[PDB]
């Protein structure tokens, strides 16, 4: 599939 | 999955210290998201700052180089939302700077591609690798967006501010 993104937050 | 590891996932990301003190057994401490991309409670930790959390995970023998369903280890994630501290001590416990996931992104590709200055120098610093490029051809220089003059002179190989 996409590339996700990393579980967080700034 | 199981009730205690959902809470002890949830207490992670929130920065919920004490409940992660209850809840984190041998058993536990690297049990995986199985609703989501299977991110362990040092994922969570990492990603979201609390750094409390990271300090007490790792000394509990939690696994820096656990991968994530996409292949991120904890240091992608700190990396990717400029979590400095949180970065350094995954270094300062055995975080490989130089890991890819499934599509080749280095943490150093997540640093520059977020505009991370003092992460990107951080990692160079440990031995991060400038020249590896991802699964698209791209190097972390390659995702350096316009305007980030001091990054791009940085990975260019400049002396660091």
């Amino acid at each position: 599939t996409q590339r996700g993104e990393p579980e967080g937050g700034s | 999955n199981s009730e205690a590891d959902r809470q002890l996932l949830e207490a992670a990301k929130a920065g919920d210290v004490e409940t992660v003190k209850k809840l984190c057994t041998v058993q536990s401490v690297n049990c995986r998201d199985i609703e989501g991309r299977q991110s362990t409670p040092l994922h969570f930790a990492a990603g979201y700052n609390r750094v409390s959390v990271v300090e007490y995970l790792l000394q509990h023998g939690a696994d820096v180089h656990a991968k994530d369903k996409g292949g991120l280890v904890p240091l992608h994630n700190a990396c990717s939302y400029g979590h400095y501290e949180v970065a350094e001590l995954l270094v300062k416990h055995g975080a490989v700077v130089n890991v890819a996931d499934l599509w080749k992104f280095t943490p150093l590709h997540e640093a520059a591609a977020k505009g991370k200055y003092e992460i990107c120098k951080l990692l160079l610093q440990h031995g991060a690798d400038p020249t590896k490029k991802n699964r698209d051809g791209n190097t972390p220089l390659d995702l350096v967006k316009d305007g980030d003059t001091d990054i791009q002179d940085l990975l260019r190989g400049d002396a660091a501010l």
